[PDB]
C-alpha cells in the first residue's frame, strides 16, 4: 500500500530509492515513461518553476535592472519583446539545452550507464548532493511549481501587487 | 424446422396452425409469408423512392400511391401484370419440383450451407415482415391523408 | 456456408455450379424454353423461336429506319423483317447442311431431317410474327 | 462492520464505539435513522425545485400549493392544522409502523438488525453478498444525503434557496 | 472551458464513452471489473477513453451550439 | 399450462376466462410471451393512467421543454393531455421512445418473453408462495382495471360524454 494512498499499491517502479519518494502514482505513469525521464522532467521544470517565481516577485518588488521597461511582471514579457532585449535571454537557453539535455535526454533513454535525471554534476561550491539536500530540492521545486501556477492565475485574474489577491492581506489574514 | 423463430417474439404462434397442419400447408404458408414480404418490400421501396424522385412520365404522375397507379396507362399495368404472371408461374414450377424448398428460387439445398445462411433468411423474413406492416401503414396513410409517405413526414 | 461447388460434382470440369448456372429458377427457365422443353417436336420448337423472334424483329426496323418519318414506315419496316429472316433461315439451311452432312435417325435437332424441321418452322412462325406485329402496330390505337 | 469501507475504512475519529463497543448498534440505528429522513428530505428539496402541486392547500385559508416556495418559508405558510396533520403522521408511522426501538432508548432489537422496521411486506435479497453491498450503500447515501441536506438547509437559511451563488 | 452546460455535456460524454468502451473484448458496460481493466490496460484505458470522450463531446457541443440548443 | 399461470379472476369466474378459446390451441413458449405482453400493458397502463390524473389535475414541472422552439411545460399542461402531447417536440417524443426501446432491448436481452413471463429482475417483496400469488394476482387485476380505465378516459375526453364521471 502507498503511503500517500493508503487505498491503492505503490508501483513497483517507485520503490524508496529515489528522492522525494513517497509512494504518490496512482495512475501509473511509471510504467509507461521511465522514471529517469520522468525526474529529469520533474526536476526541469521544478528548477524553472523557482526561477520563475524568484523573478517575478523581485520584478513586482521593483528590482529592475538599468534600460529595462519600469513594469509589472504581468507585462514585463510583453515589454521585454517589445523593447527588443529578450532573445538573447533565449540565446544561452538554447545552447543549454541543444548541449546538454539532448545529449542527456539521449542518454537516459538509450545508455545503461549514464548519469540521472536531472543530475548534471553542477556543483562549483561543492555543497553536496545529499540525500537531504536531494530531497530539499525536490520539495521547493514541487512547492514552486503550484506557488508559480497560483501566482500566474491569481494576476492574471486580479490584476494587483504581490499578494495577488483582491483585498490583500486581508484575504491570508482574515482577522485584518 | 424452419428459419422464421427470432428473438423478440421466439416461436410466434398463438393460433395453432403450425400443428394438425400438413407438410404441404406449412410449405405453402412459408411460400405466401415470403412472397408478402419480399412484395411489401417492393412497395415500401417504391411508395419512399417516388414520393420525391419520380422522373418516368415527364414527372406528371402524381406522388400519392393510390392516385399514381389509376394515372398511369393501361399497357403499363397490362406488361407489369405480364412480367408477375410471368414469375408466378416460375413459381409454380418449383412448387411442382420434388425438391421445393418454401420460397427458394435459388436452390440452396444443393450447397453446404451453415447458420449463416439460416441467419440471412431470417434477416429477409423479419425485414419482410416490417415491410409487411410499413407498406399497408403506407396505403391507409395514403388513402386516408391524401399524401404520400415522406409527404406526410413532410 | 459454400455457394460455389464443382460442375455435377466434377472438380476437373471446367466449369462450376454457381447460383446462375445451376439455381432452380435458371434451371426451370432454360429447362422451360422451347428449344429445351420436353416433348416438343422440331418443328414446334422451331415454330415458337420464329414468332419469338419475328414479332420483334420488325421493331427496329420501323422506328429507326430511314423511312421512319415517312407514310411507308411500318410496310419498309415489315419488308426489312421479311428480309432478314430470309437471310437467318438461309443461314440455318447452310448450317445444317454444314454439320449434318450424314444422318438418318430424324426427330432430333442433331440430325437432317430434324433440324430441316426446326428451320422451317422457323421460317413459318417469323414470317407469321412479323406479319401479326404489324397488324397490331397499323393497329396500335386499340391499346 | 456495514459502514466501514471505502475511502476511509473504520473511521472513528474520536472513538465513540470504540470506547462502548455495545452501543454500536444504537449509533447505527441512529444513523440509518437520520440518513432515511435526509434521503427523503433531499429528494425533497431536488423535486420540490422543479415540480409543484395543483391545487389548494386549504379551502379555509388562501394558500395554494404554488405560492409555497422550497425552503423554510414553505414550511413556514402552511395552516397550523395542516402542520399539525404532517405531525401526526410522522408520529404514527415511527411509533406503530416503523418503531427502530423495541422498548426503551437503546434497546434496539437484538434479533434483528438496527434498522430492520419494515414488516413482512418488504423488498429482501435472499443473498450475504447483494444484501451486504445494498446495505452499504444504504447506509453511504444515507451519509451523503445528511451533509447535503445539511447544507440545504443552511444554504436557504442564509440566502432563501437551496442552491447557492453560482 | 466557459459553461456550465459545456462542462457538464463533456464530463458526460467522457464518462459514457469510459463506461462504453471496450478494448481487446473487455469493458465495463460488457461486466469487466475497473480493478482488471486498470491491470489489463493501465493509464491506457483513460488516454484513450477521455480522448474519444473530448471527440465525441466536441461534436455534441458543436452540434448543440449550431442548433441553439445551449 | 393456461391453469398453472396466476389470473384468474373470480370476480368474472373461478377459472381461467378464456371466451373465445384462445389458449386451446398455444404453446408453452407462446403462452409465456402472451402473459408477458399481458404484464407489460398492465404495467403500461397503470403509469399512464397515473400520468393522465396528474397532467389533467394541473400537475406539471416549472420549465421550458425546449430552448430552441419556445416551449414549456405549462403550455403542455393547459392544452390537456391528448393536445398538450401533440404539444411536444417530435425531437423529444423520439428520444422518449429510443430510451424506452435501450431499456426494452437491454432488459428483452437479459430477460426473453418467451422464458420469463414478464418476470424481470426487480426484487421480490414476498416470499411466500402464497403472498406471491396472491401479489401476482393484485398485481393482474389492478393492471386489468387500468387498461379499462385509461381506455375510458381516452373515449371520454376524445368523444364528450362517454364515461358517466371520468374524474
Ligand atoms: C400474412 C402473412 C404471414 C404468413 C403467411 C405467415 C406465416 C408464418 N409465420 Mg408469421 N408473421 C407475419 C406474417 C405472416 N406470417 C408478420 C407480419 C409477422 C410480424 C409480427 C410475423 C411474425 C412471425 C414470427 C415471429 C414467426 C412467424 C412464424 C410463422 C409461421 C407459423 C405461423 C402460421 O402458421 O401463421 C399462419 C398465418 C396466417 C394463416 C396468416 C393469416 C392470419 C390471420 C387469420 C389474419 C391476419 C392477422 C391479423 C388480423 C393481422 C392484420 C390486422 C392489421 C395488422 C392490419 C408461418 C410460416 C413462425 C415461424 O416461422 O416459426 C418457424 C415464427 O416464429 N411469423
Ligand atoms: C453500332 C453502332 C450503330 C448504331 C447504334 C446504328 C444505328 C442505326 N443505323 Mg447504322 N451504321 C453503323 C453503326 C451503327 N448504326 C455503321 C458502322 C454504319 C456504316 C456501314 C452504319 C450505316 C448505316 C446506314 C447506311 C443506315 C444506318 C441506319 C441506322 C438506323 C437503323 C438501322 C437498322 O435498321 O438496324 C436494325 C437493327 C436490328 C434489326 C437489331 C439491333 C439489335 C437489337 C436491338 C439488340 C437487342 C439486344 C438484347 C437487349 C439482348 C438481350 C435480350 C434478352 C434479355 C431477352 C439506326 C439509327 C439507317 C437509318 O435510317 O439511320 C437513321 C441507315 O440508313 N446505319
Ligand atoms: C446528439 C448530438 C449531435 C447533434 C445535435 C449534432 C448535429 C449536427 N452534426 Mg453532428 N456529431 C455528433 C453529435 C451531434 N451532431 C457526434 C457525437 C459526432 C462525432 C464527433 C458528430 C460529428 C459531426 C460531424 C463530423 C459533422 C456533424 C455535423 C452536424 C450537423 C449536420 C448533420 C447532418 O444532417 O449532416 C448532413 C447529412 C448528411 C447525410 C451528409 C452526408 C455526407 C456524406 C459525406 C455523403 C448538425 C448541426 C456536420 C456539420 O456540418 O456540422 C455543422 C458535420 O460535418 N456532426
Ligand atoms: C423503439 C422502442 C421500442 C422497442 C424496441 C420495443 C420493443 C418491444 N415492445 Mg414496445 N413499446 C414502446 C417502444 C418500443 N417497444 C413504447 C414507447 C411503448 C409504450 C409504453 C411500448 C409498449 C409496449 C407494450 C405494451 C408491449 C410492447 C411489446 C414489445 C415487444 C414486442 C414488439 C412487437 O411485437 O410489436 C408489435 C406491434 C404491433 C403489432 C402494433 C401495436 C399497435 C397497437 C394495436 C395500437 C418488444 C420487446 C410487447 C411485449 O413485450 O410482448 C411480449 C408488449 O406487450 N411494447
Ligand atoms: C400496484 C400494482 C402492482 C403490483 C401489485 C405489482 C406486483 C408485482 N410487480 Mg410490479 N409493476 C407495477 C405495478 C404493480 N406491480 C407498475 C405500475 C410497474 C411499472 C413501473 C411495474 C413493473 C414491474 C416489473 C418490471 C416487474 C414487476 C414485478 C412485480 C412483482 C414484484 C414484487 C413486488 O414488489 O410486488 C409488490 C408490489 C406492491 C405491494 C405495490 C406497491 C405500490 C405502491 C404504490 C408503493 C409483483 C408481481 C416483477 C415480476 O416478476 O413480475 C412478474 C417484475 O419483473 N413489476
Ligand atoms: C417499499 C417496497 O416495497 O419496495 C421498495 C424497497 C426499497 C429497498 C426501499 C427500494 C428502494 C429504494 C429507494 C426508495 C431509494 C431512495 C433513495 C434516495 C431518496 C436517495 C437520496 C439520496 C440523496 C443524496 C445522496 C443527496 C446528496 C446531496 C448533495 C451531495 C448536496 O450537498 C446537494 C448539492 O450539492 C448539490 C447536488 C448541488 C450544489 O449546488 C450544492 C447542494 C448542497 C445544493 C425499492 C427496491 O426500490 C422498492
Ligand atoms: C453515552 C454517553 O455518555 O454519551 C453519548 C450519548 C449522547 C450524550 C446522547 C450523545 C449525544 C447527542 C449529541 C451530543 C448531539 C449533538 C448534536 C448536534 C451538535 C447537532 C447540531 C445541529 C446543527 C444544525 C442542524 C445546524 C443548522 C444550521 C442552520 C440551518 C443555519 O444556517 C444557522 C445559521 O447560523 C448560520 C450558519 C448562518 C446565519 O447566517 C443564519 C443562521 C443563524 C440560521 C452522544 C454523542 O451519542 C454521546
Ligand atoms: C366504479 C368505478 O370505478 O367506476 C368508474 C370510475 C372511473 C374513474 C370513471 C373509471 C376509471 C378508471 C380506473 C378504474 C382506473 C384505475 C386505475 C388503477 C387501478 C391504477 C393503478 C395504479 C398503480 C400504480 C401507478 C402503481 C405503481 C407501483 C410502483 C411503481 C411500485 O412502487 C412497485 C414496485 O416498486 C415496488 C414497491 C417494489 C420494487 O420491486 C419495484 C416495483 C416496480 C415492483 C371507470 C373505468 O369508468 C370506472
Ligand atoms: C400527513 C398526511 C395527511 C393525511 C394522512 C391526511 C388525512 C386526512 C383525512 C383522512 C384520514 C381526512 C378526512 C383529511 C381531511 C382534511 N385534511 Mg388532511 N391529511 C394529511 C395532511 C394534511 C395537510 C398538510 C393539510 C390537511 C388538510 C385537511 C383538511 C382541510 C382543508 C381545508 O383547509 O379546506 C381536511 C378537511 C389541510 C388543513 O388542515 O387545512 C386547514 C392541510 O393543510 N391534511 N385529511
Ligand atoms: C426519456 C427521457 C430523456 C432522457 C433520458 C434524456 C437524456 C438526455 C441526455 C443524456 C444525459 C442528453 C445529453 C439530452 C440532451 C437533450 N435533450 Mg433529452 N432526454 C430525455 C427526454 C427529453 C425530452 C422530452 C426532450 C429532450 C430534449 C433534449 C435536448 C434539446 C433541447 C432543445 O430543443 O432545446 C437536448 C440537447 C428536448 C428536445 O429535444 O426538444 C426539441 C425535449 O423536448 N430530452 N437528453
Ligand atoms: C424473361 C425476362 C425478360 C425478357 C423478356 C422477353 C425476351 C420477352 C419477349 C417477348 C416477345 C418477343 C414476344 C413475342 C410474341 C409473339 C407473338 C404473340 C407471335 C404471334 C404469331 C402468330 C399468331 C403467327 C401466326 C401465323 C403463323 C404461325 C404462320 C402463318 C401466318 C400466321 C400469321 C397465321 C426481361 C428482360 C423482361 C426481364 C425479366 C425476365
Ligand atoms: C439473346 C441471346 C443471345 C444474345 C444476347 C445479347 C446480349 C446480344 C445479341 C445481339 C445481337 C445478336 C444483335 C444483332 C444485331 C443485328 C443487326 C444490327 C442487324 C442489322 C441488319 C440490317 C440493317 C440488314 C439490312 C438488310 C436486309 C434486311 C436485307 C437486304 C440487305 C440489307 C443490308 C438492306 C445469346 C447469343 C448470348 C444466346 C441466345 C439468346
Amino acid at each position: 500500500k502507498s503511503k500517500s494512498i493508503p487505498f491503492l499499491e505503490a508501483p513497483p517502479a517507485l520503490d524508496g530509492t529515489m528522492a522525494g519518494d513517497k509512494g504518490f502514482d496512482p495512475m501509473r505513469l511509471s510504467e509507461v515513461v521511465p522514471i529517469q525521464w520522468a525526474r529529469e522532467a520533474e526536476l526541469k521544470h521544478a528548477r524553472i518553476c523557482m526561477l520563475a517565481v524568484v523573478g517575478w516577485v523581485a520584478v513586482d518588488l521593483g528590482f529592475t535592472v538599468p534600460y529595462a521597461p519600469q513594469v509589472s511582471s504581468l507585462a514585463a514579457h510583453d515589454a521585454a519583446v517589445e523593447k527588443g532585449a529578450f532573445l538573447f535571454l533565449l540565446f544561452p537557453i538554447a545552447v543549454v539545452e541543444v548541449l546538454a539535455g539532448i545529449p542527456k535526454c539521449f542518454q537516459i533513454m538509450n545508455d545503461p550507464n549514464a548519469a540521472p535525471g536531472g543530475d548534471y554534476k553542477f556543483d562549483p561550491l561543492g555543497i553536496g548532493a545529499s540525500a537531504d539536500m536531494q530531497e530539499k530540492e525536490i520539495s521547493n521545486g514541487r512547492l514552486a511549481m503550484m506557488a508559480f501556477s497560483g501566482i500566474v492565475t491569481q494576476a492574471a485574474l486580479t490584476q494587483a501587487p504581490f499578494p495577488y489577491t483582491y483585498n490583500g492581506m486581508s484575504d491570508l489574514v482574515p482577522v485584518l | 424446422d424452419m428459419v422464421g423463430a427470432c428473438k423478440p417474439l421466439g416461436f410466434f404462434d398463438p393460433l395453432g396452425f403450425s400443428k394438425d397442419a400438413s407438410p404441404a400447408s406449412m410449405a405453402k404458408f412459408r411460400e405466401a409469408e415470403l412472397k408478402h414480404g419480399r412484395v411489401a418490400m417492393l412497395a415500401c421501396a417504391g411508395m419512399i423512392t417516388a414520393d420525391k424522385f419520380h422522373p418516368l412520365y415527364d414527372g406528371k404522375l402524381s406522388s400519392n400511391p393510390l392516385l399514381a397507379i389509376a394515372q398511369v396507362p393501361k399497357l403499363g399495368l397490362l406488361q407489369i401484370l405480364l412480367f408477375i404472371g410471368f414469375m408466378e408461374v416460375f413459381g409454380i414450377l418449383n412448387s411442382r419440383r420434388p425438391d421445393y424448398k418454401p420460397g427458394d428460387f435459388l436452390g440452396s439445398s444443393q450447397w453446404d450451407t451453415t447458420e449463416v445462411w439460416d441467419n440471412y433468411q431470417l434477416r429477409e423474413l423479419n425485414n419482410g415482415r416490417l415491410a409487411m406492416f410499413a407498406s399497408i401503414g403506407m396505403l391507409t396513410h395514403a388513402y386516408i391523408t391524401g399524401k404520400g409517405p415522406l409527404e406526410l413526414l413532410d | 456456408s459454400e455457394f460455389v461447388k464443382p460442375f455435377n460434382n466434377d472438380p476437373f470440369v471446367g466449369n462450376l455450379s454457381t447460383p446462375v448456372t445451376t439455381s432452380t429458377a435458371t434451371k426451370l427457365y432454360l429447362g422451360n424454353l422451347p428449344i429445351y422443353r420436353k416433348g416438343l417436336s422440331p418443328l414446334m420448337r422451331g415454330l415458337e423461336v420464329g414468332m419469338a423472334h419475328g414479332y420483334f424483329l420488325i421493331g427496329p426496323f420501323y422506328i429507326l429506319g430511314p423511312l421512319r418519318n415517312s407514310p411507308n414506315a411500318l410496310l419498309v419496316g415489315l419488308f426489312s423483317a421479311y428480309g432478314l429472316i430470309i437471310i437467318l433461315t438461309l443461314a440455318l439451311t447452310i448450317y445444317g447442311l454444314a454439320s449434318f452432312q450424314d444422318n438418318s435417325t430424324g426427330s432430333n435437332l442433331e440430325s437432317s431431317k430434324g433440324w430441316r424441321s426446326f428451320t422451317s418452322g422457323f421460317t413459318v412462325g417469323a414470317l407469321g410474327g412479323a406479319s401479326v406485329a404489324y397488324v397490331l402496330l397499323n393497329n396500335v390505337s386499340f391499346f | 462492520e456495514l459502514g466501514a469501507t471505502g475511502p476511509l475504512g473504520y473511521w472513528d475519529p474520536l472513538g465513540f464505539s470504540t470506547k462502548q463497543p455495545e452501543r454500536f448498534a444504537r449509533y447505527r440505528a441512529v444513523e440509518l435513522k437520520h440518513g432515511r429522513i435526509a434521503m427523503a428530505a433531499c429528494t425533497g428539496y431536488f423535486v420540490q425545485s422543479v415540480l409543484r402541486w395543483p391545487g389548494y392547500l386549504s379551502t379555509s385559508a388562501g394558500v395554494k400549493f404554488s405560492d409555497l416556495p422550497n425552503g423554510i418559508a414553505g414550511f413556514a405558510k402552511i395552516p397550523p392544522l395542516g402542520l399539525a396533520q404532517i405531525f401526526l403522521f410522522i408520529g404514527l408511522m415511527e411509533a406503530f409502523t416503523w418503531p427502530f426501538y423495541q422498548g426503551g432508548l437503546g434497546k434496539v432489537p437484538e434479533g434483528k438488525l438496527p434498522g430492520d422496521v419494515a414488516g413482512d411486506l418488504w423488498v429482501r435479497y435472499s443473498d450475504p453478498e447483494v444484501k451486504k453491498h445494498k446495505l452499504n450503500v444504504e447506509i453511504n447515501n444515507g451519509r451523503a444525503a445528511m451533509m447535503g441536506s445539511l447544507g440545504m438547509l443552511m444554504h436557504d437559511h442564509i440566502l432563501g434557496t437551496w442552491i447557492p451563488p453560482g | 472551458a466557459y459553461s456550465i452546460p459545456k462542462a457538464f455535456i463533456m464530463m458526460f460524454c467522457n464518462v459514457l464513452v469510459i463506461s462504453t468502451m471496450t478494448i481487446q473484448g473487455k469493458g465495463l458496460a460488457k461486466g469487466t471489473p475497473h480493478d482488471e481493466m486498470v491491470e489489463s490496460f493501465g493509464i491506457t484505458w483513460l488516454l484513450a477513453g477521455t480522448a474519444l470522450g473530448h471527440i465525441v463531446g466536441a461534436g455534441t457541443i458543436l452540434g448543440c451550439s449550431t442548433a441553439g440548443i445551449l | 399450462g393456461v391453469e398453472d399461470m396466476v389470473g384468474a379472476s373470480v370476480e368474472v369466474s373461478n377459472k381461467v376466462w378464456d371466451p373465445l378459446k384462445l389458449s386451446a390451441k398455444m404453446d408453452e413458449g407462446n403462452l409465456n410471451l402472451v402473459r408477458a405482453a399481458e404484464l407489460k400493458h398492465c404495467r403500461v397502463a397503470m403509469l399512464a393512467t397515473v400520468g393522465w390524473a396528474w397532467t389533467a389535475t394541473g400537475t406539471h414541472f416549472e420549465g421550458m421543454l425546449s430552448t430552441s422552439q419556445g416551449i414549456s411545460f405549462a403550455d403542455a399542461c393547459a392544452a390537456g393531455p391528448l393536445l398538450g402531447a401533440a404539444k411536444v417536440p417530435a425531437v423529444g417524443v423520439w428520444q422518449i421512445i429510443a430510451a424506452i426501446g435501450a431499456l426494452e432491448v437491454f432488459w428483452e436481452n437479459k430477460y426473453p418473453a418467451s422464458e420469463c413471463a414478464g418476470n424481470f429482475g426487480v426484487p421480490w417483496v414476498t416470499s411466500d408462495p402464497a403472498k406471491m400469488k396472491e401479489i401476482q394476482l393484485a398485481e393482474l387485476k389492478n393492471g386489468r382495471l387500468a387498461m379499462i380505465g385509461i381506455i375510458s378516459f381516452a373515449c371520454a375526453e376524445s368523444i364528450p360524454g362517454s364515461v358517466p364521471f371520468y374524474p
